[PDB]
């Protein structure tokens, strides 16, 4: 359950 | 132009790198002149190659096969190496824009140590204290919040300072933490990863402190499943979890082929671009060696496809992309032969797409791109670059341009192509070979006229000017233009000793005295041209002379012998003219000759010719 929140 | 700003600045890049291979000079960084570019572009881009050049900077076998660098575990490891060097250098820029607005204002105060950074970078990602931390606090934050994030940063000696500080709280963790810090590649010993790993699974399997729990399967490499989601929320933040997780040569381990394999495989780009950011997406697939992926789906979003194919680029010129053996494959695929986990990229495909938007009003920058197929052939064997060079021009139709211009007056400026092979001499038959095919003679003299091959221009040459020879030669007509350009090609041939076969040859400057014979007969200059075809000894006079000639007529062109009823004609007409103007004597047998020739000669129109003859003949008398 990877995230898809790029770190901004 | 069809080049938008982007597109054109990387044109000017790959000219240079062209103009360094075309004089032999040195082989600059190709990564290095894609940057150039990207600075002048928001810093979505800039990052992208940042970590294209970290990626391929690895020390390769130089004139070694791309499929046996990319399969062997030496080159595999130093990846993994290089992308966690990025993913940890590059949160510790975001850690430092976290704390400090603008990374100038990090730098005129000066970037503070890791340490400092990481502690100054908790206060605000954690303000207030957790109840669930453990082992307490280190000058006023917890102890494993400073060892996380300093190694997210990549600074293992900053977090091994903070263990330092903390000798009686953590335990044993501090001969283990100081063997991870000594070891290579990240790995302790099996002895010693022993005793950890079940040390944590024994009762620290759930723990209340994630921090905890992060920092020891990251240095243990286990609970490969537990993506730590408490501290990696980010995307980095999982690859770089994972790549310090991923094992080589049977429970609880992942290796770097079915981690690549099971994030595209399982999470998709449907996973990884729902909220419509593409790089995400690059960044797994870069990052995790699958640069073939990476390449074909950056190349599809039409809004960078310049950026994919030069990391292409980048990736060919260092033997590393996987080409595609067959060019009638998808432009990505698995080889049959080869292992599931790694893909290949249909080069030779990529390129013709990106080609074709810019090549018809911008060829000189098609070229440039064009010459990297310079190494690879297709099924029939032209060369692959040579061959684009040839649909260039034949739908571009810049021969001036591309070729070089053969002017009027022997002289050969040089075209684009000539930068990148001295030998033009089978293109431009090639180009010179269709338009022959099409009808389109005149511009297939010119071209065949341009790679000096005297054979083809004279036989086009010919088949030119048979149909204009009795015709009237007027201001801008169609004789005028093809006889000045024959004329401009008899000096430039004979100046330059040049000719074809002589048949061809004696064909083509006999056309050019008989033109000059109507050119001289439709201006009424009879006496002028009744010397001209007496010259050419081709129609009789004498009786005497009527069986050679007759004989000569079997075997001269076709072109020639279409021509004779105009001949005999204009000449009775001219011997016909005098006649009204001993001499009567001698114009009768000539006239009479005349009859003869055509009589035993099976022409054109023999029968009108034949009897028109015979009438201006019994009129003399």
């Amino acid at each position: 359950a990877p995230p898809v929140r790029s770190i901004y | 132009s069809s080049l938008d700003n982007i597109e054109m600045a990387y044109a000017r890049q790959i000219y240079i790198y062209n103009e360094k291979i075309v004089n032999g000079h040195l082989q600059p960084n190709l990564v290095d002149l894609c940057a150039s570019v990207a600075e002048l572009d928001d810093k979505s881009i800039s990052d992208m190659w940042t970590m294209v050049k970290q990626m391929t900077d690895v020390l390769l076998t130089p004139a070694t096969d791309a499929l046996k660098n990319r399969s062997s575990v030496e080159v595999r490891m130093e990846f993994v190496r290089q992308a966690l060097a990025y993913l940890e250098q590059s949160y510790k820029n975001y850690t430092l824009v976290t704390v400090f607005g603008n990374l100038h204002q990090a730098q005129l105060g000066g970037v503070p140590g890791t340490y400092q950074l990481v502690r100054s970078f908790l206060n605000i990602k954690l303000p207030a204290p957790l109840p669930g931390l453990q082992d307490g606090e280190v000058e006023g934050h917890p102890v494993w919040a400073l060892i996380y994030y300093c190694m997210r940063c990549g600074d293992l000696l900053a977090a091994s300072q903070v263990v330092n500080r903390a000798q009686h709280q953590l335990g044993e963790f501090k001969t283990w933490f100081q063997e991870y810090m000594n070891s290579k590649d990240r790995r302790l010993s099996p002895a010693t990863e022993n005793k950890l790993r079940l040390h944590y699974r024994r009762a620290l399997r759930n723990n209340t402190d994630p921090y905890k729990r992060a920092v020891y399967c990251i240095i243990g490499r286990c609970d490969v499943t537990d993506n730590q989601s408490e501290v990696a929320d980010k995307t980095e933040d999982y690859l770089w979890l994972k790549l310090n997780q991923v094992c080589f040569d049977p429970q609880d381990r992942l290796t770097l082929s079915q981690f690549q394999k099971q994030l595209l495989e399982d999470y998709g780009e449907s996973h990884f671009t729902v909220n419509q950011q593409p790089f995400l997406y690059f960044q797994v697939l870069f990052l995790t060696a699958q640069f073939e992926a990476a390449v074909a789906f950056l190349f599809r979003m039409e809004r960078l496809r310049c950026h994919a194919v030069h990391v292409a680029l980048v990736l060919f010129e260092l033997k590393l992309l996987l080409k595609s053996s067959g060019q009638s494959a998808q432009l990505l695929s698995h080889e049959p032969g080869d292992p599931p986990c790694l893909r290949r990229l249909n080069f030779v495909r990529l390129l013709m797409l990106y080609t074709r938007k810019f090549e018809s009003t911008d060829p000189r920058e098609a070229l440039q791109y064009f010459y990297f197929l310079r190494d690879e052939k297709d099924s029939q064997g032209e060369n692959m670059f040579l061959r684009c060079v040839s649909e260039l021009v034949i739908e571009s139709r810049e021969f001036d341009m591309i070729l070089g211009k053969l002017e009027n007056d022997g002289s050969r400026k040089p075209g684009v192509i000539d930068k990148f092979t001295s030998d033009t001499k089978p293109i431009i038959n090639k180009v010179a070979s269709v338009a022959e095919n099409k009808g389109l003679f005149e511009e297939a003299a010119k071209l065949y006229d341009l790679a000096k091959n005297a054979d083809k221009v004279l036989e086009l040459m010919n088949k030119l000017l048979s149909p204009v020879v009795p015709q009237i030669s007027a201001p801008q007509s169609n004789k005028e233009r093809l006889k000045n350009m024959a004329l401009s090609i008899a000096e430039r041939y004979r100046a330059q000793g040049i000719s074809a076969n002589k048949f061809v040859d004696s064909t083509f400057y006999l056309l050019l005295d008989l033109i000059t014979f109507f050119d001289e007969y439709h201006s009424g200059h009879i006496d002028r041209a009744f010397d001209i075809i007496e010259r050419l000894k081709l129609v009789p006079l004498n009786q005497e002379s009527v069986e050679e000639r007759v004989a000569a007529f079997r075997n001269f062109s076709d072109e020639i012998r279409h021509n004779l009823s105009e001949v005999l004609l204009a000449t009775m007409n001219i011997l016909f003219t005098q006649f009204k103007r001993d001499r009567d004597s001698q114009l009768r047998s000539q006239a009479r000759t005349l009859i003869t020739f055509a009589g035993m000669i099976p022409y054109r129109t023999s029968g009108d010719t034949n009897a028109r003859l015979v009438q201006m003949e019994v009129l003399m008398n």
